[PDB]
């Protein structure tokens, strides 16, 4: 589903914050607008991820 | 020139907690033996004894078991054997 | 199986070797007549391994008359007897031999190369599910396997019989 | 492929039995090249052949902005010790 | 009163329907190793365009008669 | 775009002054990231496994060569991070990393240098782009002209770099005499059954892998690599590997060849034995380096490796920049500068580093455990993929080595970890000073890709099947 | 390697093309890229020099 | 214009029909549409405000200041550069039909249709001999492929662009 990649992605963005974050000494929450631009940045890359291989599989269902 | 930054603030690492009172009496003697009980590993060396030990539990032994174990797979069967049958297969 | 000829193989293996301790001794002068004098016996040490692992190699597959790893192991256990004798202790003697013996007995049971024997590797090799009644090959898998085989290969006994319990125990 | 050959093996067991300069490690470097290439050339000219040629000219180019960059290296290594022991 | 598994018939054809899919994903993976190791044109493995592998030389000094199929 | 960008720099760091050389590598690093972003589209060029010659048979482009050009921007992007934004803003560390005026220019041209070996079609295009990554990659040794040992070390680059550079042009030469000819295309299944090539192929193969230091010839680039600035150890480690590496996975020409085998079965017992009495930091990471080497040389014995050995590539890129920046992170708490080009040294000298930043440590060992192939992290699925391969194809004893070779590496990977996890006595209390915001997002992107990289592992594979296939 | 070359006369070339000029012709035509890279080698061969030789500042 | 070498007839690159397997310079340009120039202006633009946020994030020294002028023009050059590379790009892959080129391909037919009417040829006439416009061509296909490491382009007026 897209919608639960765009969830994963954006965990992974969220992940990504809160390791910089804690890799800098600083409180969990420390910038809490770094989480929301990493969230959308991941999930941006996982949508191209998606829609990649969306169109891989097309075309592999297409060649039948 | 080359120095840590000024920044940097550092204490000491105390582990906190609250010292019990100690109801052991170490001795010193039980301390040593156990240390040397401990790591016999480090001091080990081969000898006539040690590999005697050796030869018989890592290799005799083994190979007994094995004989045994190779020779009788599938030798005996004993249920509900009757008078006169044999309970051998082979 | 036809014999090796182990005189000529371990003649011609002394020569290999002593060539190539010639060669290691000149580098050893060269990164360091007194070449030999300051050798470090590296001749002695190539000379040795070789006529030990090419005779033992070679007398082993002429008495089993099989080629496989148990020639290399005995092969192995020869070379480690020649290169620990160099420590003068029994212990460190019995180690080398018994530790190079099983890494060269390792070496021969992977088929006793460095690359690979191409045609017989699975990727040039008959795969997958074999077709209607053919002979089972090394790579090959089906979904049921000939009972004969099985009792030849695995033996009698042990739960392992010719006719299945039930059937052989049918009354009439 | 006789004279470069020769040219080649000879500059390089110059090269690694220098236990003299490494002004004679510059020159072993620069006479393999001038071996290789006169290799090269010999064969283009037996096949008649351009590439070959074409590739001698790219090397000759290539050796000039080695030697360049080599003794730009020998010279900034220098400015530190003032002096080449070798 | 308290138990309410699935019924039989429906974790063997769920079970059923799993294992399908896992051999669609062997047959597929057999397929892709099988169509890897096939050999590709050479328009599709060179060059699309200019696809005629036969070389032609140089054009100063043609020799009537170079030409050799 | 790499051609622009080196015209304009070479422009601007003419006419630009010294200060504003942070800045200039800023601007370069966002160049990168929108060509990244901006034309990668052009994969679709590559789909069904379709194959472009260019520059009139001189270049070749395919998805594999795509790819390697991708990683290979990825890669020069982090490192030019580093050199772009500063870790702290005080006087000690505008000491220790400064980036040299004409740095950014090298980097650049080491990188074309680095895609023409890539995309090389033709012989005199190898030797050409060999040549053009060489002395850039001299040049870059030798920038940091202070340092005795940099200068020591460029110099003996220098002449290690000419000598197998002479062995490689004496084998395309050998080539070029036995059939008239510069280019691998020319060679067929009958060509080589007909025609012993073995011994000029080898030889090429041998001469570029000596430069990226498999053994028994690797001491030298490990000296080279302790010798140089930390920054500078972080791109000369591994562009090269990467571009001779990819270059001859494509190639394909030596096949099931005995003397690799022997050569790379040397190389995991040199690369795993040597580091283990290790305890400078850089030589330990170069010992890594050797044995990894070793794991990607293990794929040029056999066909079809694209897909192991580009994950195996990949993730390794990603760990190798990884284990570097936490290292370069872990200076801020030490409490000794050795010098101004190699901040840190010694293993020992990150001496409980979990007391002063707990989460450093969990990143490194992450990457640690990465390194020895623990699942579900990025560096197993790498040895799987190469395990798979080797096996498929009957190497059955370089398998049973390559188990003992990580075995036996992880201890010293591990002397990471277990220093790292010990105690020490003076322990932080307070800093006003952060990170850089910028090297710690990079950082943990890296370290959370490591981790999180295997659930899109069918999907990268579904992905593969039809840009491969 | 003893034998002895024939050299044979024929008429096809009426051109006056030497080695200098056939090298021309494919370095810059045929081979036009590996010329550009060469000026990228060159303009290597001048920044680097500079770049280590000379004290900035 | 006639061709010295065999070349593939309408072969597929993609999912469409082939246009053109090495379109010229002018027609690349020429096809580009209000989207490509969209991604010109937004690289264009992009580049700036991408120096200016790093310089947000993480300031050179210490305290935050604008980027001087001269780093800002450079920003603009360049992100133009890349945005001219990105569009020439996307027009190129439609011309090989490997994007959705309905638009493309129906102005080609007309244009192509109108200068066989006017008697021209159809890829227009070189002032290289044809020898040169065979090595030419094999220089400039597929050359779009490069786009990351150099730029070259197709400016010379040859025959061989793979249509019947
Ligand atoms: C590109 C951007 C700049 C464009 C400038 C003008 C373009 C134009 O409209 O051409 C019209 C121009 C005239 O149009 P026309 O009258 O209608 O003629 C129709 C046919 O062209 C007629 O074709 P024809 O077959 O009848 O004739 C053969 C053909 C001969 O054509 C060829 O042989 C060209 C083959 C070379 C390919 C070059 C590709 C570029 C390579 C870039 C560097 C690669 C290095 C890689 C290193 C690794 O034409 C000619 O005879 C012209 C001869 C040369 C003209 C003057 C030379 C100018 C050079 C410098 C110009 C500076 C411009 C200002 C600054 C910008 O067409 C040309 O053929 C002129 C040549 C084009 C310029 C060549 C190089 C341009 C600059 C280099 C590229 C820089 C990249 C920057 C952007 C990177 C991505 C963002
Ligand atoms: C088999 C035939 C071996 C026959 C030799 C027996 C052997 C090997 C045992 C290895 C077992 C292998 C098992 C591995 C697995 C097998 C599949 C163990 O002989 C041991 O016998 C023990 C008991 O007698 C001794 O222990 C204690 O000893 C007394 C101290 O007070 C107490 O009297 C006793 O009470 C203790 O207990 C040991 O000291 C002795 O080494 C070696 O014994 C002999 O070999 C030589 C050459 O190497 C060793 O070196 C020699 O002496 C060195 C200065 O001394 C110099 O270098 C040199 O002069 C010479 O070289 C000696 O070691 C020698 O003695
Ligand atoms: C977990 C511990 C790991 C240690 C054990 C690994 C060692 C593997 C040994 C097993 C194995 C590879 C199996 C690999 C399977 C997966 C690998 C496992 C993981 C890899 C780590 C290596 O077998 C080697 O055994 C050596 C003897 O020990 C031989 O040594 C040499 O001997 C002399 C040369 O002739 C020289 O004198 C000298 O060169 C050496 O002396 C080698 O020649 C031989 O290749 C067997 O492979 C081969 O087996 C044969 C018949 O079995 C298969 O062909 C069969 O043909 C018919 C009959 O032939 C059958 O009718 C047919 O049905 C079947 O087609 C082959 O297709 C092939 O498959
Ligand atoms: C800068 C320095 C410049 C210096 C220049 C001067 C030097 C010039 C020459 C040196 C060049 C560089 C030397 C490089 C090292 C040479 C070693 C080398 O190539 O690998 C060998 C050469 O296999 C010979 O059969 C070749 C045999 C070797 C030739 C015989 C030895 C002659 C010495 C006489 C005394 C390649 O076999 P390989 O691995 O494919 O081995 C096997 C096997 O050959 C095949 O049967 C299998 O089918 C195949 O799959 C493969 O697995
Ligand atoms: C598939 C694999 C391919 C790619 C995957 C890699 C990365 C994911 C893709 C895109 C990543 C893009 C992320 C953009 C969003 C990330 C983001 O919150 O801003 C930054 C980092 O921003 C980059 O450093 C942006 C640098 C981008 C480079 C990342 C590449 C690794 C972190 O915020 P932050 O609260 O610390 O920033 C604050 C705040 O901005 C300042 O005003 C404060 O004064 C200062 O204290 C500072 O802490
Ligand atoms: C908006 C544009 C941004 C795109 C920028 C890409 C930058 C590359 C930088 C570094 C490489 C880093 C990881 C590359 C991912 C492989 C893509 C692919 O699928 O690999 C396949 C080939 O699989 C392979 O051989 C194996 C690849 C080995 C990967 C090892 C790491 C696996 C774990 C990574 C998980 C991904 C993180 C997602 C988090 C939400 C090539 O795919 P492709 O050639 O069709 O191009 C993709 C379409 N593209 C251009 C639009 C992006
Ligand atoms: C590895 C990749 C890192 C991704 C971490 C995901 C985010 C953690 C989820 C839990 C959470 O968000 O809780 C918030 C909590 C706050 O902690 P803190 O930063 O100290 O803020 C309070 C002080 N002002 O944050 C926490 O304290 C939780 C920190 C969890 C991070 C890892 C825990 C240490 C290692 C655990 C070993 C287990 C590894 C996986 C096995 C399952
Ligand atoms: C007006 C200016 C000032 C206010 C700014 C206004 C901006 C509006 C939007 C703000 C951000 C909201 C959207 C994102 C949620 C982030 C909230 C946050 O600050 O961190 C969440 C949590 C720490 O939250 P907190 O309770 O503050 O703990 C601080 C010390 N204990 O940290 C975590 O839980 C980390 C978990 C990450 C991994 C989760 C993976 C699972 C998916
Ligand atoms: C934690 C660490 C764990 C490490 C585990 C041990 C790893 C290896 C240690 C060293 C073991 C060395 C093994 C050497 C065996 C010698 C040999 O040559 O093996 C060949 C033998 C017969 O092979 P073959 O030629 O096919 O004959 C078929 C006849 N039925 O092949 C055999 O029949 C097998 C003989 C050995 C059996 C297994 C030994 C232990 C494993």
């Amino acid at each position: 589903a897209l919608f639960t990649s765009l969830v994963g992605a954006s965990g992974l963005g969220f992940a990504t914050k809160f390791l910089s974050n804690k890799i800098r000494l600083k409180p969990a929450g420390y910038y809490p607008l770094g989480y929301v631009f990493s969230g959308v940045a991941w999930a941006g890359l996982g949508l191209v991820l998606h829609n990649v291989h969306q169109h891989s599989l097309e075309v592999l269902e297409k060649k039948k | 020139e080359l120095k840590p930054s000024s920044a940097i603030q550092r204490g000491p690492l105390n582990k906190g907690g609250w010292d019990a009172p100690h109801a052991l009496h170490n001795d010193g003697a039980i301390d040593r033996y156990a240390h040397w009980r401990t790591f016999y590993q480090e001091r080990f060396k081969y000898t006539r004894a040690t590999g005697k030990s050796t030869l018989i539990f890592l290799v005799a032994f083994p190979a007994l078991i094995g004989y045994v174990a190779y020779q009788s797979e599938g030798l005996f069967e004993f249920a509900g054997k009757r008078r006169g049958e044999s309970v051998t297969t082979r | 199986f036809h014999p090796y000829n182990t005189l000529g193989l371990a003649t011609q293996s002394a020569m290999v070797g002593l060539g190539a301790g010639v060669v290691a001794a000149a580098a050893r002068n060269s990164l360091a007549l007194t070449t030999f004098s300051k050798s470090g016996g590296v001749v002695t040490i190539f000379t040795g391994a070789s006529i030990a692992y090419v005779f033992t190699y070679c007398s082993a597959a002429n008495l089993r008359e099989r080629k496989d790893g148990w020639n290399h192991m005995w092969a192995g256990a020869a070379t480690g007897a020649v290169l620990g004798a160099r420590t003068k202790l029994v212990p460190a003697f019995i180690g080398w031999t018994v530790l190079c013996g099983a890494a060269c007995g390792l070496f021969g049971w992977t088929g006793a190369r460095f690359n690979a024997d191409r045609k017989a590797s699975l990727e040039q090799s008959p795969k997958g599910f074999v077709q209607e009644d053919a002979h089972q090959t090394f790579w090959e898998v089906v979904h049921r396997r000939p009972l004969s085989l099985t009792v030849e290969q695995l033996g009698e006994g042990r739960g392992i019989n010719a006719v299945p319990i039930a059937t052989a125990t049918e009354a009439p | 492929m006789f004279i470069g050959t020769i040219i080649l093996v000879l500059s390089f067991l110059g090269f690694v039995f220098n236990r003299r300069n490494i002004i004679l490690a510059f020159i072993c470097l620069e006479t393999m090249l001038l071996g290789i290439n006169l290799i090269l050339l010999r064969n283009s000219v037996l096949f008649d052949d351009i590439s070959g040629s074409l590739f001698a000219i790219v090397i000759i180019i290539l050796a000039g902005v080695e030697s360049a960059i080599g003794l730009s290296l020998l010279v900034s290594y220098y400015r530190l010790r003032g002096v080449i022991n070798s | 009163t308290f138990f309410h598994p699935k019924s039989r018939e429906d974790i063997l054809n769920e079970e059923a329907k799993i294992v399908q899919a896992l051999n669609n994903q062997r047959e597929l993976t057999i397929k892709m190793h099988e169509l890897k190791r096939e050999e590709k044109d050479y328009a599709h493995s060179y060059s699309p365009l200019f696809s005629d592998p036969v070389p032609q030389g140089g054009s100063i000094g043609k020799a009537p008669g170079s030409s050799r199929e | 775009m790499l051609i622009l960008a080196i015209i304009s720099l070479i422009t601007f760091v003419s006419m630009s002054k010294l200060s504003d050389n942070r800045a200039i590598i800023r601007l370069i690093n966002i160049y990168l990231i929108l060509v990244l972003v901006l034309d990668s589209f052009l994969y679709l060029l590559f789909l069904n496994n379709q194959t472009y010659t260019v520059m009139g048979e001189l270049l070749i482009f395919n998805s594999f060569t795509f790819y390697i050009d991708m990683l290979i921007y990825f890669i020069m992007i982090v490192i030019s991070s580093l050199y772009g934004y500063n870790l702290y803003n005080n006087n000690l560390y505008k000491t220790l990393f400064e980036p040299k005026k004409e740095l950014i220019i090298l980097f650049l041209i080491n990188i074309l240098g680095a895609l023409l070996i890539v995309h090389s079609n033709d012989f005199i295009t190898l030797f050409v782009a060999i040549e053009l990554q060489s002395y850039s990659i001299y040049l870059i040794t030798a920038i940091y002209n202070s340092s005795y040992k940099a200068s020591k070390a460029s110099m003996l680059y220098f002449f290690m770099g000419g000598i197998l550079s002479i062995l490689i042009a004496y084998s395309i030469n050998t080539y070029y005499s036995v059939l008239n000819s510069y280019t691998l295309h020319s060679l067929d299944s009958l060509i080589i059954n007909t025609l012993d090539l073995n011994l000029i192929l080898i030889a090429l193969s041998l001469g570029l892998l000596f430069k990226i230091g498999i053994a028994p010839l690797h001491k030298w680039l490990i000296s080279i690599y302790e010798n140089t600035p930390i920054l500078i150890t972080i791109y000369i480690s591994l562009i090269p590997k990467i571009s001779i590496l990819s270059y001859l996975v494509l190639s394909n020409i030596s096949i099931n060849s005995l003397v690799i085998s022997i050569l790379a079965i040397l190389t995991l017992l040199v690369g795993s034995v040597g580091g283990l009495l290790q305890i400078k930091i850089k030589r330990l990471l170069a010992f890594s380096g050797l044995t990894n080497a070793g794991y990607m040389m293990l794929l040029l014995l056999l066909n079809n490796n694209e897909f192991s050995y580009l994950y195996y590539i990949t993730q390794y890129s990603i760990s190798h920049l990884a284990i570097f920046m936490i290292i370069i992170f872990s200076i801020y708490y030490i409490n000794y500068i050795n010098n101004q080009y190699n901040p840190i040294i010694y293993v020992n000298q990150l001496k409980g580093l979990i007391h002063d930043n707990a989460y450093l440590v969990l990143s490194m060992a992450i990457v640690v455990f990465s390194f020895i192939g623990i699942p579900p992290l990025l560096g197993f699925f790498g040895k799987l993929n190469i395990l798979m391969s080797i096996l498929n194809n009957g190497y059955y004893f370089i398998s049973i080595v390559l188990i003992v070779a990580s075995l036996i590496s992880a201890l010293y990977y591990l002397y990471l970890l277990n220093v790292s996890i010990q105690d020490k006595n003076n322990i932080l209390i307070n800093s006003n000073e952060t990170v850089s915001s910028v090297l710690s997002y990079i950082l943990s992107s890296l370290i959370i890709l490591i981790t999180f990289g295997f659930i899109y592992n069918s999907l990268i594979i579904d992905i593969f099947n039809v840009y491969f296939n | 390697n003893d034998y002895n070359t024939i050299i044979t006369q024929d008429w096809f070339n009426i051109e006056n093309t030497t080695l200098l000029t056939t090298i021309g012709n494919v370095l810059l035509t045929n081979n036009a890229f590996i010329l550009l890279v060469l000026a990228i080698v060159l303009l290597l061969g001048i920044i680097g020099p500079i770049s280590i030789t000379m004290k900035h500042k | 214009s006639t061709p010295l070498v065999k070349t593939s007839v309408n072969y597929s690159y993609g999912d469409y029909p082939l246009i053109d397997a090495d379109p010229h310079f002018k027609r690349v340009v020429g096809y580009m549409r209000p989207s490509d120039y969209g991604v010109i202006g937004l690289a264009t633009a992009a580049l700036p405000a991408g120096i200016c946020f790093a310089e947000w994030l993480d300031p050179v020294k210490g305290k935050f200041a604008r980027p001087s002028v001269k780093f800002l023009r450079v920003a603009t050059m360049l992100g133009f550069a890349v945005g001219f590379g990105a569009a020439y790009a996307r027009s190129s892959l439609r011309f090989f039909g490997v994007t959705e080129n309905a638009r493309e391909y129906k102005k080609d037919e007309a244009q192509m249709a109108a200068r066989k009417a006017a008697g021209l040829e159809p890829y227009g006439t070189s002032s290289l001999t044809p020898e040169l416009q065979e090595i030419a061509a094999k220089n400039s296909a597929h050359s779009i492929a490069g786009l990351f490491i150099f730029p070259w382009f197709n400016f010379v007026n040859h025959p061989y662009h793979g249509r019947e």
